[PDB]
């Protein structure tokens, strides 16, 4: 027989990405700032190299286990941007009538909600062939030309905006906001990037990892496109 | 809500006129700190401290039958101090029902 | 069960890379002296030596058949150890539920080791007590002092060894007759010719007789570039 | 499954034991002091050993250092009073030491007398 | 091995050096001058006393002391 | 009254005295205390009562003190803290006297809402 | 891989004996100086393999 | 009775502070070079070659336990065959005086009991 | 598999290790500076993390 | 029903005995199936057509010879000698004849018990009945005493609250006189003190 765990003695990682943690704070250049992000990634990819590694146990919970912990994930993003709505929503009595350009209904709404709908529809496809046990090269560099147009609109859309942070805290919430999501979609081509075909296929929990994290920031953005453009 | 077995009146009919309720103690006894020899090393010092688990510990009832320590919760039923690896072997938690299956009988 | 993972590859069949490439000593180890590599193609050579021989199964006995196959024949002693065994397996990702337990018929605890720990929830409906924990120790009959259910520890235990599948074949079945080349090599002749190879076992296992490389093809067949 | 890690392992035996050249057994530290003192006072205390089973456990004088000796051996009705009290003057006096001889003039009689006439002026 | 079975077996089995636990009473002593120590130090740095007399921020009698 | 009208099974003590028994204890020293109330040294067993035989169920109780000094012992022999004193010698009074149970009750509270009253009025 | 959709490999292929590969007792002086140095930047394949995989998009963005 | 001084001899006063000489006088930091010890140090204590610097978990002295056929040694019961019957003899721990020291006598007595459990 | 004895006797005869002796409240008041400043692996660990 | 259909395990074929779908990279060969079944031709047509094993006509004999000896087992042995066992016929033969393992209690050592305390056994099932009925009797008794008590704590914080509820009666009746007849209530009395 064996025993239902195969416990786990020892880690390092901890220290080290702890360490990495404060060496943001003790910084007195933002060179080493950068730098020390680049050691975050790495050491957190190592940790991602256990979990890969703790498939040689054969637990059938193991998989179970994961999949809630992202549900718990999902939850955590979900309210983060329900206070930058709360905080949006306190001040709208102070909204419309200041002699500030809100964002224009027609142009921005429209592209970024077909884009962003293109995007689940390709990451709907990889679904689909991961059911099938099958592959697409293509799909992949779908996603990245559809990335590097989000981010290409939205660097103009910043540089070209007349209004200010620091002009009303409509402004700052509009700002505010819509960078949360950047930040949720430039977190998806982290995840992205390693998509491949894993022969092991639907014990893998990436596959349905990805897929709730997509689907979770273009519905985010739905709610965002209600609240600030339409 | 529990409020013990249920007995009936056969159940309650001895069959001596002498019988009472047997007089065992179940204080297991006089105990305090773990008092341990200098002689012994740390691997004998382990020995002497699991051999004083009370846990292990029952009383003997004079059918042979032992009534031994029990607790409401399994956090009473590791070694003292807890060691590293605990349950081993998953503790089972038995569960009692009428259902049978012929499988189990013989005739 | 329904604790375990997808079954493997392996769990059906193993690679012929896998084979030992001495078949000679290995169809004339003991039982007791082969691991677990080498009883399963031990099992599959001499297994499928006789199934691949029609003119001959139906003067075979059911006893010699499954010798053959290596399969075990069950009697009260080891189907006694087998069945505590998938019980034990069962109970580790399983409720435990049965009857309820008397001097005459013990809750049985099955236990590799010399304790294990229970708990006593009573009876059914209204006799059904609060969790009550103790340590189940091997050679006392336990009586709940709440409910008066006894138990009892069972111990997988036989010979400075607990009880495993491979040790109660090992303990209980007896090797018979050795096995003979000669049908190898009869059977192999049978099934494979002129470049056709429908007994591929038997031809790998022939050529490890013969050597190594010596029948057509399997120069090419054992030469690797990784 | 077959070449797990093992659900119950023997304990190995212990590593030979040590004698000194005389003979003598080798002794290791033990933390269990025999503290130096008169008191040999020794409480027993019925436990709760489970559900269905006590324990009379007991407290030695000589385990314990010579001031809870001291302190254990008294009545708790008589020592408990005396150190509410003491604890409670120590304190006090611990806190009058940075203020000896302080004297602010708001509370000379002058100043006192002050106060008298803004209450009965503002009618307080 | 027996002597693995515990956690912390050289302090359960009352082994342990004691420098173990003068450095966490020593850790807790630490802590503690984090509240001592700056007080001190900024009472000098914007009076220029490590602490202040007793009422010495009001008006004393003349034989105040 | 568990004795006398729930449960016939037990042994029921005799009533030695309907107060408590002052006794000089000393620490480190046992002491057994009649559970019967027919003893003659009493709160003690004198080796002739029902507990010292081991007769009806009756066995004497022991006990031990933590610390030196004066303790009540109980005299009714159905006291909750037995061998100790609680009060359940004049509460097991009440039963055997109720009439006389109200006017000590009465008493008592007649006092106490005296001085609650005046000192809080 | 040898989880559910594959299984061992054969005796004949294995070129990393657990034996030799643990066993890691005088393990820098078998190795040097610049050999230590070698097994550090080996033990970061996979971070390796995520970087290459990661920076041509944020270049493109750059 | 005086319950401690059953066992007075068993508890010898101690000589040095803490249980160690001053580490001049014997250098308890050293592992031991007794046979079989080379796990522990001179006190006694682990070594920290055997628990940190070549720790078995790091993959210093791999040693797979189980044997080629999935077995472990494993120490059978007590066994006696009696009346006909295969009898276990249950490993019962040893006196409390022994583990604890208080002689075990004058035991108070506590009677077996039911859970006290609120009715009606 | 590995044959040692039932037990060892050591070369020397100093008993080094035993009970610890009877303490007081304010002992560790100069035992514990005296392990720093006399006990060999306690200062040349200070000096180790000071110096680095 | 599980996995939407799909095996774990399946065996696929390739008609070029040299053929690797990891090495080439081909686009002419087609795989089968374990049945023979080109991939081409979908599963919904593929498993409509009826697969029957084919043993040699040699194993007859043997088929025959397991028929007779086990009469049950005969339907199955002729379906497979005439050619109509399918998979799922096979699979039914395969299930039926599984039996669970046996275990015989008159195997298990016993814990030991001298043959005298053997013969208590109904005297200590009788002292655990009687626990039994004084515990849940017992109960009853409590539950009425204690319960009852707590009446005592309620008529005792009644009486102490309505203490305070007297104290705040006077309270309310003196703030009543306080502008109407106090002399300490006092008009035309302060006066501002004006800028420092
Ligand atoms: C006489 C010729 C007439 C030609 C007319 C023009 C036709 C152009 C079609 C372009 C379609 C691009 C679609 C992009 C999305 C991704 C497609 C995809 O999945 O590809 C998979 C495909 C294979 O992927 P796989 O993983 O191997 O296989 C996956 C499947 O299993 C198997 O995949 P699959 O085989 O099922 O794929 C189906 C299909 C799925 O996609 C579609 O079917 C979408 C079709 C959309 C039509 C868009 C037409 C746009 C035309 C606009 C013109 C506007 C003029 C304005 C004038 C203004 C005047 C004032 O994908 C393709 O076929 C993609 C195109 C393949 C060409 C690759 C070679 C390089 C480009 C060659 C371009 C040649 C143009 C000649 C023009 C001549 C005119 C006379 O990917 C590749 O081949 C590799 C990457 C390259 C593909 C994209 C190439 C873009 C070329 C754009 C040309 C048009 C530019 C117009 C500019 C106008 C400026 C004003
Ligand atoms: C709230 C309070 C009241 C609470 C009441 C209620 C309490 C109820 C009970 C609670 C119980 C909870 C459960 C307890 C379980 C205990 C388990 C246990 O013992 O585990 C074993 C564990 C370790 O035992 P082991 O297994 O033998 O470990 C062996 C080692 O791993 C290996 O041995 P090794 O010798 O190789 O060790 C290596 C050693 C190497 O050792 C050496 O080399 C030592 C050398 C000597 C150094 C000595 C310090 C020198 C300091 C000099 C200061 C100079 C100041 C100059 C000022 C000048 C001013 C003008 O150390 C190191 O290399 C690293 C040391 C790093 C940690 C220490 C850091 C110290 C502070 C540093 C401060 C830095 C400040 C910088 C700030 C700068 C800001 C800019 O025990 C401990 O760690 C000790 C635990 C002690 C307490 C046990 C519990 C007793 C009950 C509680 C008592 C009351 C405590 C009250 C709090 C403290 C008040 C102060
Ligand atoms: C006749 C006497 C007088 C009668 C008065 C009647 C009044 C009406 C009540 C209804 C009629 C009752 C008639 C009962 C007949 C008998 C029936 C029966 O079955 O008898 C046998 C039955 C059982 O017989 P058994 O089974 O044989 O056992 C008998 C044993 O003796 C065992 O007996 P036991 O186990 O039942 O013992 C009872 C004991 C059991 O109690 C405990 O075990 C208590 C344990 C926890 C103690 C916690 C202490 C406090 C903690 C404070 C936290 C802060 C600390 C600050 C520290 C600062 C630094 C030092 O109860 C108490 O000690 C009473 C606690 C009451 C609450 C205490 C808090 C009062 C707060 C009031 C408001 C404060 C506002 C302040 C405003 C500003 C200043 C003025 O016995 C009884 O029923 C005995 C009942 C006697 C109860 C008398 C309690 C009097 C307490 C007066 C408090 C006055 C407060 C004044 C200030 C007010 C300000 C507004
Ligand atoms: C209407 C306009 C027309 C012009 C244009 O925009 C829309 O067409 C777009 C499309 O073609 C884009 C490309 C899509 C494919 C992208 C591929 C990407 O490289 C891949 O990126 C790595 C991480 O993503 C890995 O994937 C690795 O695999 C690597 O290769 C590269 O970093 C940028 C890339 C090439 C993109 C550059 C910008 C483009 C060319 C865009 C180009 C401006
Ligand atoms: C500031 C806001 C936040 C951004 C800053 C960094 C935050 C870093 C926090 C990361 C938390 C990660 C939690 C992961 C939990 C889920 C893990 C999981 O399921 O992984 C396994 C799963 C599937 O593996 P299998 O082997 O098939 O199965 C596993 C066993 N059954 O694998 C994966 O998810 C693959 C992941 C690959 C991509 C990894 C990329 C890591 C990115 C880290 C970002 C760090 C950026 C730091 C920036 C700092 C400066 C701003
Ligand atoms: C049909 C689809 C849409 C359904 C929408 C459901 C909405 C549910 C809202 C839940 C929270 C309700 C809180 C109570 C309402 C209070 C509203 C209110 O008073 O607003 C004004 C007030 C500010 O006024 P004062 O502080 O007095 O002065 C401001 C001066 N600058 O604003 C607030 O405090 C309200 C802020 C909270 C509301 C916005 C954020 C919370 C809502 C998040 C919704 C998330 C998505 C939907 C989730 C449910 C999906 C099924
Ligand atoms: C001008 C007037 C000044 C008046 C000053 C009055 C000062 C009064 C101080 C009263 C408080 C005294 C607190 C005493 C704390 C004792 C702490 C203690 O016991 O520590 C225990 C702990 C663990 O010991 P054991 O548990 O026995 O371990 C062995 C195995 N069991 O002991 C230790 O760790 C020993 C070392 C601890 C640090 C103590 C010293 C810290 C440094 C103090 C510096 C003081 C500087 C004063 C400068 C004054 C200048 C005018
Ligand atoms: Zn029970
Ligand atoms: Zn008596
Ligand atoms: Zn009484």
């Amino acid at each position: 027989f064996e025993l239902n765990i195969n416990i786990i003695n020892y880690n390092y990682l901890g220290i080290i990405i702890t360490v990495i943690i404060s060496i943001y704070i003790y910084n007195n250049s933002n060179i080493i700032s950068v730098y020390n992000s680049n050691l975050l990634l790495i050491n957190i990819n190592i940790w991602m190299k256990y979990n890969i590694l703790d498939m040689l146990n054969l637990n059938v919970l193991d998989y179970k286990i994961l999949l809630w912990i992202v549900v718990i994930i999902i939850s955590n993003e979900i309210l983060l941007f329900v206070s930058f709505y709360w905080i949006y929503y306190h001040n709208y009595i102070n909204y419309y009538h200041v002699n500030i350009l809100i964002l224009n209904s027609y142009n921005i709404v429209y592209n970024n909600i077909i884009l962003l709908t293109l995007l689940s529809t390709i990451v709907n496809i990889k679904f689909y062939n991961y059911i099938l046990s099958y592959y697409k090269y293509i799909l992949s560099y779908l996603i990245y030309y559809n990335n590097y147009m989000f981010n290409n609109k939205i660097i103009l859309e910043y540089k070209n905006n007349s209004n200010y942070t620091n002009d009303s805290v409509y402004m700052t919430s509009y700002f505010y906001i819509i960078l949360l999501h950047y930040i949720h979609i430039y977190d998806s081509i982290i995840l992205i990037v390693v998509y491949n075909y894993v022969n092991y296929k639907n014990i893998n929990n990436y596959y349905i990892n990805i897929n709730i994290y997509y689907h979770l920031i273009e519905v985010l953005y739905i709610v965002i496109s209600i609240l600030l453009y339409l | 809500i529990y409020e013990g077995q249920t007995v009936q009146e056969s159940e309650l009919i001895p069959q001596e006129d002498d019988w009472v309720i047997e007089e065992t103690n179940f204080c297991l006894g006089r105990n305090c700190y773990v008092r341990f020899r200098e002689e012994d090393d740390l691997a004998r010092r382990a020995l002497h401290q699991m051999d004083s688990q009370l846990n292990k510990m029952h009383t003997r009832l004079r059918d042979g039958t032992v009534i031994p320590y029990m607790s409401f919760h399994p956090d009473e039923m590791v070694d003292r101090p807890a060691p590293i690896h605990t349950f081993s072997e998953k503790p089972l938690l038995k569960w009692t029902w009428d259902e049978t299956y012929e499988e189990a009988y013989d005739d | 069960y329904r604790h375990w993972h997808r079954m493997s590859e392996d769990d059906w069949a193993l690679p012929l890379d896998s084979m030992p490439e001495d078949v000679k000593t290995l169809m004339a180890t003991p039982q007791t002296e082969r691991g677990f590599v080498e009883d399963y193609w031990y099992n599959r050579i001499r297994g499928e030596a006789t199934l691949l021989d029609p003119e001959a199964l139906p003067s075979k006995s059911y006893i010699a058949l499954a010798r053959d196959m290596g399969l075990q024949i069950v009697d009260e002693p080891s189907s006694h150890m087998m069945g505590l065994i998938e019980l034990y397996e069962y109970l580790r990702g399983a409720s435990f539920v049965g009857p309820f337990g008397t001097i005459e018929n013990p809750v049985l605890v099955p236990a590799v080791g010399q304790e294990r720990v229970v708990a006593c929830t009573g009876g059914v409906g209204d006799e059904e007590h609060f969790t009550l924990w103790f340590r189940c120790r091997e050679g006392f009959m336990y009586r709940c002092g709440e409910c008066d259910q006894i138990f009892m520890l069972v111990r997988l235990y036989y010979e400075d060894r607990y009880w495993t599948q491979t040790l109660v074949r090992d303990t209980f079945m007896s090797d018979g007759d050795m096995f003979d080349l000669k049908t190898l090599e009869r059977v192999h002749k049978m099934w494979n010719k002129d470049e056709m190879v429908r007994w591929e076992v038997g031809y790998w296992a022939q050529d490890y007789v013969l050597g190594k490389g010596v029948l057509p093809g399997m120069v090419e067949e054992h030469t690797r570039v990784n | 499954r077959i070449g797990g890690p093992p659900v119950f392992m023997q304990f190995p035996p212990p590593p030979p034991k040590e004698y000194l050249a005389d003979g003598t057994p080798k002794t290791y530290p033990l933390h269990q002091p025999v503290f130096d003192h008169g008191y040999t006072w020794e409480h027993w205390y019925m436990t709760n050993a489970g559900v269905f089973h006590t324990v009379y456990y007991g407290e030695f004088a000589k385990d314990f250092p010579w001031r809870w000796g001291f302190v254990a051996e008294k009545p708790f009705w008589v020592g408990a009073p005396i150190l509410v009290l003491g604890v409670l003057c120590l304190g006090h006096i611990i806190q009058t030491m940075g203020q000896i001889g302080v004297r602010p003039k708001r509370y000379t009689p002058e100043w006192v007398e002050a106060t008298k006439e803004r209450e009965r002026a503002e009618n307080t | 091995n027996l002597e693995d079975h515990f956690d912390l077996a050289e302090y359960m089995m009352k082994m342990h050096n004691p420098m173990s636990e003068y450095l966490y009473w020593i850790a807790g002593f630490v802590s503690g001058l984090h509240g001592i120590l700056p007080l001190l130090h900024s009472n000098y740095y914007f009076s220029g006393m490590f602490l202040p007399r007793d009422n010495d921020n009001t008006q004393l009698c003349d034989d105040s002391w | 009254t568990w004795t006398e009208i729930w449960w016939e099974h037990d042994p029921t003590p005799k009533v030695a005295q309907y107060r408590p028994y002052v006794c000089t204890v000393e620490s480190g020293k046992v002491y057994w205390w009649c559970a019967c109330g027919e003893s003659k040294t009493q709160p003690w067993v004198d080796g002739h009562c029902k507990c010292s035989k081991r007769e009806g169920g009756f066995r004497p109780r022991r006990w031990e003190p933590e610390h030196d000094g004066v303790r009540l012992f109980c005299g009714c022999k159905s006291c909750f803290s037995s061998p100790t004193w609680n009060g359940g010698c004049f509460t097991k009074w009440m039963q055997s006297n109720p009439a006389g149970g109200m006017l000590y009750c009465f008493a008592a509270a007649f006092g106490f809402g005296t001085l609650t009253v005046y000192r809080k009025f | 891989w040898p989880l559910w959709c594959g299984g061992g490999v054969p005796d004949k292929f294995i070129k990393i004996d657990p034996d030799v590969h643990f066993n890691l007792q005088g393990y820098r002086e078998r190795i040097g100086w610049y050999g230590f140095f070698t097994a550090f930047l080996q033990a970061n394949y996979h971070a390796f393999v995520y970087f290459v995989r990661f920076i041509p998009i944020n270049i493109a963005i750059f | 009775k005086s319950y401690y001084d059953d066992f007075k001899d068993r508890l010898k006063p101690g000589k040095y502070t803490q249980g160690r000489c001053p580490q001049s006088e014997g250098d308890y930091r050293q592992e031991s070079k007794t046979i079989g010890r080379e796990h522990l140090n001179d006190d006694g204590t682990r070594s920290k070659r055997y628990t940190v610097k070549e720790a078995d978990a790091l993959g210093y002295h791999y040693h797979p336990p189980i044997d080629k056929k999935g077995q472990v040694y494993v120490k059978g019961p007590n066994t006696v065959i009696e009346r006909g019957q295969t009898w276990i003899k249950g490993y019962e721990l040893p006196s409390m005086e022994y583990t604890y020291g208080p002689k075990q006598e004058d035991i108070p007595f506590y009677p077996r009991v039911k859970l006290n459990v609120w009715g009606n | 598999g590995r044959e040692l004895p039932e037990y060892v006797v050591l070369p020397h005869n100093q008993q080094r290790y035993g009970r610890d002796k009877s303490y007081s409240y304010f002992t560790c008041l100069w035992h514990f500076p005296k392990m720093v400043f006399t006990e060999k692996w306690c200062y040349t660990n200070i000096m180790w993390f000071v110096f680095w | 029903a599980y996995n939407g259909g799909y095996p774990f395990h399946y065996v696929v074929q390739y008609d070029d005995p040299n053929y690797d779908c990891e090495a080439d990279f081909e686009f002419e060969e087609i795989p089968r199936d374990e049945f023979g079944v080109p991939a081409h031709i979908p599963p919904e047509l593929s498993t409509q057509i009826r697969h029957t094993y084919y043993v040699p006509p040699q194993y007859y004999p043997f088929l025959k010879k397991l028929g007779e000896d086990t009469p049950e087992l005969k339907p199955y042995t002729d379906k497979l000698i005439m050619g109509d066992m399918t998979y799922d016929d096979y699979e039914e033969m395969f299930y039926k004849f599984a039996k669970p393992l046996k275990i015989y209690r008159s195997r298990l050592p016993l814990p030991y018990r001298t043959d005298e305390e053997i013969s208590q056994e109904k005297y200590v099932n009788w002292c655990g009945r009687w626990y039994s009925y004084r515990q849940r009797l017992q109960g009853d008794y409590y539950s009425r005493h204690y319960f009852r008590d707590w009446l005592i704590g309620v008529m005792l914080g009644m009486y102490l609250g309505n203490l305070c509820v007297q104290q705040h009666r006077q309270y309310r009746v003196d703030m009543k006189l306080f502008y109407l007849e106090a002399p300490e209530h006092k008009i035309n009395w302060v006066k501002p003190r004006g800028d420092l």
